């Protein structure tokens, strides 16, 4: 059932499966788990330590990664246990801002990119770029990465290049026949 | 230039004045009305057949 | 509302006609 | 019947002046005396509350009122049976004479409208209804049709319904159709126009409104006054610019209303205003016309905001067709209005896509998105073409 | 020995009338009886004509209530007899030779569907759809609504509204039968428009205002201005007294994905037109919330297709963009394989008619 003396007992190794299946940027397996709890409103609303994914997940959606970042530090809860979960997911943190700074900064200097992303050093900030494959200029970073291509194998989808002249008359061409 | 007589747009901030061509359009939606008008009616009616 | 636009217009009309 | 209905109006709601209910009260205590308005006279008490609606000696007792008029008493309540003796007792029994005496056919029936009308007077619509509806076996030509259509008429503007009228004057014309000559046929397309503004129809309302003559008055349905209004303010908003010029602003009747009476504030104020392009004095004339027009009149304080609303929005569009570009500084501040003033009335307009518009912050520049050759095919050939594709889909799908 | 089963249960079928929602008998015995007149062979070999006369329809509604608050009352952790209704529920589908299953098929899904979506995990649930996708032509119209129903709300706990959007079309327009338009209909129409909260339309109220009662009513219309206005407090105030609605229909869940989405549309909503945003401009709009989230609030709504604008530290300003284009050469030919994308769901209608 549910009783044995404290029932979940520890409530902190519940939470490690929650932060660390972050790590790997799946947000649809986050949810999954919240519904297998029995008590949603009992032990996971009241209770801050099964709620503290739900609200570090919550800001990761609102798009706010400045407060999300300060529960992985100002939190007490870093010491022991959730020191393993903490720098592997604020590493997939950083990454997943990687991502967005590549559309949404059109140009930004070395300095920001350090206090935006939080890093202790300026030669460490142009390491990352270089695994990122970001163009670095005097005092300025540039993103000429914004155009995407591979990703796997495709072939006459998703904006093919020397088809693109056949598969519009052969589109014109599949209703002839459907009608024949 | 609201009334239909003198075709063209100005510019408040420079100063400046913009080209506007006399056509403003062909004929092509005055097909997409004989549509709608199909997609109102003949649509409502296989309804009347069915039921 | 009514109440809205009303007070808007009638504030910016003593301040307007006093520059 | 409608001079009571306009004036009783402002007993509903007056926000500036509190002789505007006693000067509305002295043409109610008139009406009452010639006829009884007992329906409608005891409709105040149930139609509106917390102002004089408490007010009652009879049904409900409480004081709380600015008129002293509307409750009952000794006086009218001898004459309340006087009214029903007279109109109902005293006629009832000369027309059961001729019922046994066999005299004329159309005239029995007239004879049961016009006595059908006063059980409407009395409050009594049971056997007003009861009255019409065998006199409407007896109506074959427009001779009897238009006393039929009389009564049922009486009962949207009366009794403000809009319900079971309509459903009712529209079988009546649809039985047999004549119209007789376009006077005739106004009750049909007046009401109709009346009856768009309760269910808001919008355009739909000024089509039969534009068309119809400015010296119509039918008295105890509507008065001159009131239907001159209501052309004026519905058919400003339906045809654009474009057809303003060879209809509204001129016109051998519509000059001639304006210069009767000053409580239009429509076809001059706010057309001229647009003509000439001038926004100056043009805002200060939407609240004369909130105030003056749609607040007094019956149908056109049922939308209230829905007119400034919306008729802000379309006269900015006469604007942005003249000028790619605009000045911030000119418009937030050389028309009357104020910075916070014009980001608020424009912060809901541009997501409802009602407008294409460039909107500049630190350079405060009023920019026009002008589709040039796209017109009406770019975005509604897509959404119009697809979007009947599903309800194609609804019935296909689903089969039965 | 055919005929003698089916005549036997001709006589269960009407027993069962009584034991759903009329006459439960006793809470404990009849769960165990239910089970042995059951499992003895009366599905058989699939010999002729076998269908419609299990229990199928009748026992959706039966068992939810025995679990809740009758014979468990929390006092173990499952049912016993669920367990077993388990191992019979993937047994009969083990042992289906898929040849004239239709309808049969997919009522049992629908019952390890529902208990993850109360108490479970719907991370395996997914594997099971590879398996639940099937062209079933027996099923009738009054469960063919219900098969799109819970297709499309798994989709919503995985966070795809674009594949859950084609099942709730046809949902809403199937089912004509009266219980179905009141109490199946009001619960799927919120359901299509919480589609809608992930989305970020949310659209006003016309059909739906006359087709439901003032119940779902009142919580959309106050959602619908939270988030388009981008208030966190009152969209905080809506979900406390809200809250028992909110429970019974497992959209409590709409505290983090829709309060992120309160953001995302109120972006739209206001004016970002011109180009240089000064970072005080943001701060002031969308009350004081915005102040605190500034560049980072517009880094993730960039990537996730709400708009795309570029960020300037330097000046401090936001360059902005309202994806506003005219066609030439590319531009339009991005809709031209979509619309034809579109006709190939009528290009079926050929071999319909």
């Amino acid at each position: 059932n549910h009783k044995l003396s404290e029932s979940d007992k520890k409530s902190k190794l519940i939470s490690l499966y929650l932060l660390n299946l972050l790590s790997q940027n799946n947000t649809t397996k986050f949810h999954s788990e919240l519904q297998y709890l029995d008590k949603h409103i009992k032990n996971l609303e009241d209770d801050s330590l099964l709620s503290y994914p739900i609200k570090l997940d919550r800001w990761l959606m609102e798009g706010s990664y400045q407060k999300a970042w300060d529960l992985l530090q100002s939190g007490s809860q870093n010491i022991s246990e959730f020191d393993s979960f903490t720098d592997i997911l604020k590493s997939a943190i950083r990454d997943e801002i990687a991502k967005n700074t590549e559309l949404s900064y059109d140009f930004l200097p070395l300095s920001n990119i350090k206090a935006l992303l939080f890093f202790n050093n300026e030669k460490e900030t142009e390491k990352f770029a270089l695994e990122r494959n970001w163009p670095i200029v005097n005092s300025k970073v540039y993103f000429n990465n914004q155009s995407k291509e591979k990703a796997d194998y495709e072939d006459e989808m998703m904006h093919e290049e020397d088809q693109k002249t056949n598969i519009i008359e052969k589109a014109m061409d599949y209703a002839i026949s459907i009608e024949n | 230039i609201l009334d239909k007589i003198f075709y063209g747009v100005l510019d408040q901030g420079n100063g400046w004045l913009y080209v506007y061509e006399t056509p403003n359009q062909d004929a092509t939606y005055d097909s997409a009305l004989e549509l709608v008008g199909q997609l109102n009616k003949v649509v409502d009616q296989l309804f009347e057949k069915a039921s | 509302d009514d109440f809205t636009n009303e007070l808007k217009a009638e504030l910016d009309r003593y301040k307007r006609e006093n520059q | 019947n409608y001079e009571v209905s306009e004036k009783a109006f402002l007993l509903t709601q007056s926000k500036v002046s509190i002789e505007q209910r006693k000067e509305a009260a002295e043409f109610v205590l008139a009406k009452i005396k010639e006829e009884e308005m007992a329906p409608y006279y005891k409709y105040l008490c149930e139609e509106y509350l917390v102002n004089n609606g408490q007010s009652d000696l009879e049904h409900d007792e409480k004081s709380d009122s600015l008129n002293e008029w509307i409750k009952f008493d000794q006086e009218l309540y001898n004459e309340l049976c006087k009214k029903n003796e007279s109109k109902i007792k005293e006629l009832n029994e000369k027309i059961q004479k001729l019922e046994e005496d066999d005299e004329g056919e159309l005239e029995q029936a007239q004879a049961w409208i016009n006595l059908g009308e006063y059980y409407a007077q009395i409050g009594d619509k049971d056997n007003a209804e009861k009255t019409l509806g065998k006199s409407l076996s007896k109506a074959i030509s427009t001779g009897a049709k238009i006393d039929v259509m009389l009564t049922i008429a009486r009962l949207g503007f009366f009794y403000n319904d809009q319900l079971y009228v309509k459903e009712k004057l529209e079988a009546v014309n649809s039985m047999i159709e004549k119209g007789g000559d376009w006077e005739r046929r106004n009750r049909y397309k007046t009401y109709y126009g009346i009856h768009c503004l309760a269910v808001r129809n919008f355009k739909e309302a000024a089509k039969l409104l534009v068309d119809s003559l400015a010296t119509f008055t039918s008295i105890e349905l509507t008065s001159y006054e009131s239907i001159a209004t209501y052309a004026s303010v519905t058919g400003l908003f339906t045809l654009e610019r474009t057809d303003l010029k060879s209809k509204v602003i001129d016109s051998p009747e519509l000059l001639s209303l304006i210069s009767t009476t000053a409580a239009l504030q429509s076809i001059s104020s706010l057309t001229i205003s647009l003509y000439a392009s001038d926004y100056a004095s043009y805002f200060p004339y939407l609240l004369e016309t909130y105030a003056n027009v749609l607040i007094p009149c019956k149908y056109l304080n049922r939308h209230a905001d829905f007119f400034v609303r919306e008729m802000r929005r379309k006269v900015y569009a006469q604007l942005l067709e003249s000028y790619k570009t605009l000045s911030l500084k000119s418009m937030a501040s050389a028309f009357g209005v104020s910075v916070a003033f014009l980001d608020n009335d424009l912060g809901k307009f541009i997501p409802n896509k009602q407008l294409n518009c460039v909107i500049d912050r630190v350079n405060g520049i009023v920019e026009t998105n002008r589709p040039d050759n796209k017109n009406a095919q770019y975005h509604l050939l897509v959404k119009q073409g697809d979007g009947l594709l599903t309800k194609l889909q609804k019935y296909g799908a689903a089969v039965r | 020995k055919t005929i003698e089963v089916t005549a036997e249960i001709n006589c269960f079928m009407h027993l069962l009338v009584q034991l759903f929602l009329w006459d439960s008998k006793e809470l404990e015995q009849l769960v165990e009886f239910n089970r042995k007149v059951v499992i003895p062979n009366l599905l058989c070999y699939y010999n002729l004509r076998s269908l419609n006369l299990i229990n199928a329809k009748l026992w959706f509604y039966i068992y939810l209530s025995h679990e809740t608050l009758a014979r468990s009352s929390e006092e173990i952790n499952s049912d016993n007899q669920n367990i077993i209704l388990r191992s019979t529920m993937m047994k009969f589908l083990k042992i289906a030779s898929l040849k004239h299953d239709n309808e049969t098929k997919a009522m049992l899904i629908n019952l390890i569907l529902r208990d993850f979506l109360n108490n479970g995990e719907v991370d395996s649930a997914s594997d099971f759809i590879s398996k639940l996708e099937y062209p079933h032509t027996d099923v009738s119209s009054s469960l063919e609504a219900r098969y799109f129903f819970y297709l499309s709300k798994i989709n919503a706990i995985q966070l795809d509204y674009s594949t859950a959007n084609e099942y709730i079309i046809a949902a809403i327009r199937k089912a004509p039968h009266n219980s179905k338009s009141l109490g199946f209909l009001q619960q799927s129409n919120k359901l299509h428009c919480c589609i809608q909260l992930l989305m970020g339309d949310i659209p006003e109220l016309s059909f739906f205002h006359q087709s439901n009662m003032q119940k779902s009513l009142l919580p959309y219309y106050h959602l619908t201005k939270a988030v388009k206005l981008g208030d966190l407090k009152k969209f905080t105030s809506t979900i406390t007294k809200y809250k028992q609605l909110l429970l019974k229909d497992d959209t409590y869940q709409l505290c983090v994905r829709l309060r992120s989405n309160v953001i995302k549309t109120g972006i739209r909503i206001i004016s970002l037109t011109y180009k240089k945003i000064s970072l005080r401009d943001i701060c002031l709009k969308l009350n004081l919330d915005s102040e605190q989230t500034v560049e980072y609030m517009v880094s993730r709504a960039i990537r996730d297709g709400v708009i795309e604008a570029k960020i300037n530290h330097e000046d401090g300003f936001i360059e902005t963009t309202e994806l506003l284009n005219i066609y030439d050469s590319e531009d339009p030919q991005q809709v031209f394989d979509e619309r034809i994308k579109f006709a190939n769901q009528l290009h079926d209608e050929y071999l319909v008619s």
